[PDB]
RNA sequence: GUGGGAGAGGGUGGUGGAAUUCCCGGAGUAGCGGUGAAAUGCGCAGAUACCGGGAGGAACGCCGAUGGCGAAGGCAGCCACCUGGUCCACCCGUGACGCUGAGGCGCGAAAGCGUGGGGAGCAAACCGGAUUAGAUACCCGGGUAGUCCACGCCCUAAACGAUGCGCGCUAGGUCUCUGGGUCUCCUGGGGGCCGAAGCUAACGCGUUAAGCGCGCCGCCUGGGGAGUACGGCCGCAAGGC
RNA sequence: CUUUCU
């Protein structure tokens, strides 16, 4: 319960999953979603399809409090964030924007050798 | 490539070493706080130099961004 | 750091005649200067070495011009030193 | 004795009194370090291009002075004190540097 | 000497925003994470994702480069202070004051060592998961020294251009950084490329010589044994010469 | 993924 139409799609990508979630105009979020949200245990939640299994059904939960028309914002790399925005600007939603607000330092913490040789 | 236009070009005559010209400068920043490269700055060795310091500055004193977000996408 | 004025000031102080610049006297004269105030400079920044080579150079520079000035004219010699103040 | 640039940026949500205590303390301070004060220019409020204070805007100074050069950073220490003052920054003068010109 | 110039050259003090971690509050559930696939691991004491606040450490995106500066190691957020080197114009001053340089002295990436301080992220060792025939590894999850600062020590390296320093001489073309001039060019300093003559076993080098010459230093004399042994000097030690 | 010897 609350209901409240309008507010903000976050859509976090990675090459291991793509968590959404759906908040209000002031970020408290209203209801999320992952790809494992969905079954999908260990690969498959990165396959750009269980993105869009969650967008929707993030989506689908969030029209349940009552919503319509949201703010997108990305944030990350996978096989499934353009696609996740693929769903949301469809399922029933009324996607008015969409932003990359992906974090990047301006160098600072040394990352793990996973992803060194940078330079 | 990106040869669209040049900063310098659309620009008239302005001093390089001004950290307020928060209008002048803003020209030179791309779609987030990022400072513009030459092919775009359409600037010079020496000038380029000083725009990116002078710029800095202006960032510090609130004047301009550091990074901003990317609307559409 | 050695302002013209207060520079110049050196070069008169020591300079040979009206004009003169580049000579020996005015030479030490001057680098005197310049290593005295750096000596300074290093009493702190102990940690600054890349100047200190400067220190070193110009040192060298001098403890050279004189070799010359005593082989020349001995003279000129005793006298820079005692009133630049050097040797001991 | 060398010229600089004061930037000075405090508090937007000054009362004129407020605000005029600020000038003063400031005034003090620059004299009080050898700032002999050649021109201001008060700018006013703008739009910061992020918060700063938690507050989206500023109100900007600019004194340029004549001071000496040993006493500058402490001049700066002073000048920061102040709690309404949000940012303050002393670049040395510099012959314009034109282009496109 | 006078007057112009560019620079991440160095030292001290400040100081800006991004991100990570942690702590607090908000809203919110059932997963997150990670892989080739997984598991370990973390989450209902509520994690992940999202918003707000705070604390702390380290590093400074874009600019940024086929770029600049330094003797080398090496040096890039911004500000001031302190300070080294260097190019140019004028040709004004000194009048061979020059070059090299055994030894000496100084500097010298990283790892390492001592005393104290600091510790976000990263990570030898190590503790676990996985893979494998085995896996004392690669991959995943944690993680101590360390990485950081100060003062002291160590002195090594593919410390590389694998190319000692200085000077004179020997077609040009082309891009570039910085200064000057009568400035679509001439001229000086620096960085690249293609190339005269010439040199080279060849590859290649070629006014930034590996060409033509003079001066001074260092060094080489088949491979293994072995940068070992011994001796000596240095070192807290590891170890170095 | 890994995947030795002859
Ligand atoms: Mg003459
Ligand atoms: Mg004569
Ligand atoms: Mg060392
Ligand atoms: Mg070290
Ligand atoms: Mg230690
Ligand atoms: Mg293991
Ligand atoms: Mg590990
Ligand atoms: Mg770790
Ligand atoms: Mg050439
Ligand atoms: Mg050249
Ligand atoms: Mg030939
Ligand atoms: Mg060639
Ligand atoms: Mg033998
Ligand atoms: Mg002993």
């Amino acid at each position: 319960k609350r209901q409240v139409a309008s507010g903000r799609a976050y859509i976090h990508a990675s090459y291991n999953n793509t968590i959404v979630t759906i908040t209000d105009p002031d970020g408290n979020p209203i209801t999320w979603s992952s790809g494992g949200v969905i079954g999908y245990k260990g690969s498959r939640k990165g396959t750009p399809y269980a993105a869009q299994l969650a967008a929707l059904d993030a989506a689908k939960k969030a029209m349940a409090y009552g919503m319509q028309s949201v703010d997108v914002i990305v944030r990350g790399t996978g096989a499934g964030r353009e696609q996740a925005i693929r769903a949301l600007q469809a399922s029933g939603l009324q996607v008015k924007s969409i932003v990359d607000d992906t974090p990047v330092p301006h160098n600072g913490c040394r990352p793990k050798k996973k992803f060194r040789k940078a330079s | 490539p990106s040869r669209k236009a040049k900063v310098k070009a659309t620009l008239g005559e302005f001093d390089l070493r001004d950290y307020r010209n928060v209008e002048v400068l803003k020209r030179f920043l791309s779609e987030t706080g990022k400072i513009l490269p030459r092919r775009r700055t359409g600037l010079s060795g020496k000038e380029q130099r000083i725009l990116a310091k002078t710029i800095k500055r202006a960032r510090i004193l609130g004047l301009l961004p550091f990074t901003e977000k990317l609307v559409r996408k | 750091p050695i302002t013209k004025e207060e520079k110049q000031k050196v070069i008169q102080e020591f300079a040979r005649f009206p004009g003169d610049t580049g000579s020996t006297e005015v030479q030490v004269a001057l680098l005197t200067l310049r290593i005295n105030r750096l000596s300074e400079h290093l009493k702190v920044h102990k940690k600054d070495h890349h100047s200190h080579r400067g220190l070193l150079m110009m040192v060298g520079q001098r403890r050279r011009l004189l070799r010359y000035l005593q082989r020349e004219d001995p003279e000129r010699y005793r006298a820079l030193i005692e009133k630049l103040g050097i040797r001991g | 004795m060398r010229r600089y640039e004061v930037n000075i940026v405090l508090n937007p949500n000054l009362d004129q009194s407020q605000l005029a205590l600020e000038k003063e303390i400031i005034q003090r301070a620059l004299e009080n370090y050898g700032a002999r004060v050649e021109k201001v220019e008060e700018l006013g409020l703008r739009r910061l291009a992020y918060p700063i204070a938690k507050d989206p805007q500023g109100y900007f100074l600019w004194y340029q002075v004549e001071m000496p050069e040993d006493r500058v950073n402490d001049l700066a220490r002073e000048l920061r004190i102040r709690d309404n003052v949000r940012r303050v920054m002393v670049v040395k003068s510099q012959e314009p540097f034109l282009a496109n010109a």
